[PDB]
């Protein structure tokens, strides 16, 4: 099928620069046009400009000229975009996006995952991990994510096959950290008499966390 | 550049009606007889996804409930019958002229019945005592409308300071709304009191320090 892939996201300081890249498969690269769009954490949706890959034209949003140089590698079905001068500005969501001809209204119809880039001075720290279990037919059980810098982390239940009845909820910044909670609703017939599992990942420290959830 | 202004902001519709979402262009965005006006979806975490192309035409595996119109500068994106999996975000977009531009932006959200929150509270855990913080959580959970109010007492009075509340979006499946709210204490403080409780506005749950 027709498929982009973004690279991950990425953490840089205010002043650096960064390439993201968008890598296409299913269809010839050459023949669409590639576009760039910003997300801002909670806002709309701004465009920065298109590269046509089999001959490298390019058409900017001139909001974004000298911010933004997109190019294409047509070996590897590859566009990237780099942004320069960085600043808390540029921190958004970043999104490749493969647009079709008039016919269609010139309209995108494909889209890559988004790259998060996120610019800042803060320095990463790993989450602190509390499992949370009532004070004791149906039980509520926690796991709260507490001071980690940047975003993401990615919590599961029981390794992720522990997946109805949960509420992630979105995290909140404060002092340049980020705190987060998650909630699991199982049977009382199956926990403590059965093991319940956070499992908290935060890639930007190369960390990974289980904590049971044990009964008080 | 073309300015795309959507109206409404947001918009609440029950299930089985009809939603109406308009986008009005600065100049138009047509040429030919054709549209370069297009509207799109995004679920959050995700990308946008294409709804209607050139004003009025379904994209690859949209269902009729989606449709579009208008012409110039005057166009509309209709959702009927409205399903639980329809909230989301709705925007346009036009790709007449470069720059190209997206509207600001439609929160469309599902209408139904009133549902109180199943509320949880959590003592702090003791590994987070042992190293002097002291977080008390309250999860309200799968509740209808989305506007619920929070609120701590601590030996039975109202506690504000040292509160944050996160939300979620609405459930796709079954129209409700979750929060969780936390209150951030030191460990001194934590062990300072007895008796803390989260209401919803009440359902109340508490626990007393033991």
């Amino acid at each position: 099928q027709v498929q982009l892939q973004q690279s991950g996201a990425e953490l840089v300081k205010p002043g650096a620069s960064v390439k993201i890249s968008c890598k296409a498969s299913g269809y010839a690269f050459s023949s669409y046009w590639v576009n760039w769009v910003k997300q801002r954490p909670g806002k709309g949706l701004e465009w920065i400009g298109q590269i046509y890959p089999g001959d490298g034209d390019t058409n900017y949003n001139g909001k974004f000229k000298g911010k933004a140089t997109l190019t294409a590698d047509k070996s590897s079905s590859t566009a990237y975009m780099q942004l320069s001068s960085l600043t808390s500005e540029d921190s958004a969501v970043y999104f490749c996006a493969r647009s079709r001809g008039y016919f269609y209204g010139s309209t995108y119809d494909s889209w890559g995952q988004g790259t998060t880039l996120t610019v800042s001075s803060a320095k990463t720290t790993p989450p602190s991990v509390y499992p949370l279990a009532p004070g004791s037919s149906m039980v509520t059980l926690g796991c709260l994510v507490k001071g980690y810098f940047p975003e993401p982390v990615t919590v599961t239940w029981n390794s992720g096959s522990l997946s109805s009845g949960v509420h992630t909820f979105p995290a909140v910044l404060q002092s340049d950290l980020y705190t987060l909670s998650s909630s699991v609703t199982v049977p009382s017939s199956t926990w403590p008499s059965e093991t319940v599992t956070c499992n908290v990942a935060h890639p930007a420290s190369s960390t990974k966390v289980d904590k049971k959830i044990v009964p008080r | 550049d073309i300015v795309l202004t959507q109206s409404p902001a947001s918009l609440a519709v029950s299930l089985g009606q009809r939603a109406t979402i308009s986008c009005r262009a600065s100049e138009s965005v047509d040429n030919y007889g054709i549209s370069f006006m297009n509207w799109f979806q995004q679920k959050p975490g995700q990308p946008p996804k294409l709804l209607i192309y050139a004003a009025s035409n379904q994209g690859s595996g949209v269902p009729a409930r989606f449709s579009g119109s208008g012409s110039g500068t005057d166009f509309s994106l209709n959702i009927h019958p409205m399903e639980e999996d329809d909230t989301a975000m709705y925007f346009c977009q036009q790709s007449k002229e470069v720059p190209w531009t997206f509207g600001g932006g439609t929160k469309l959200e599902i209408k139904r019945a009133d549902a109180a929150p199943t509320v949880s509270i959590f003592p702090p855990s003791s590994e987070q005592l042992t190293s002097g913080g002291a977080s008390v959580v309250c999860f309200l959970n799968n509740f209808y409308p989305k506007d619920i109010n929070v609120k701590w007492k601590i030996d039975g009075s109202e506690r504000q300071n040292g509160v944050l509340n996160s939300w979620t979006d609405q459930d796709s499946k079954d129209s409700t709304y979750s929060m969780s709210s936390t209150l951030t204490l030191t460990k001194d403080e934590y062990e300072r009191h007895n008796s803390y409780t989260c209401e919803a506005t009440p359902i109340v749950k508490s626990f007393n320090r033991n």
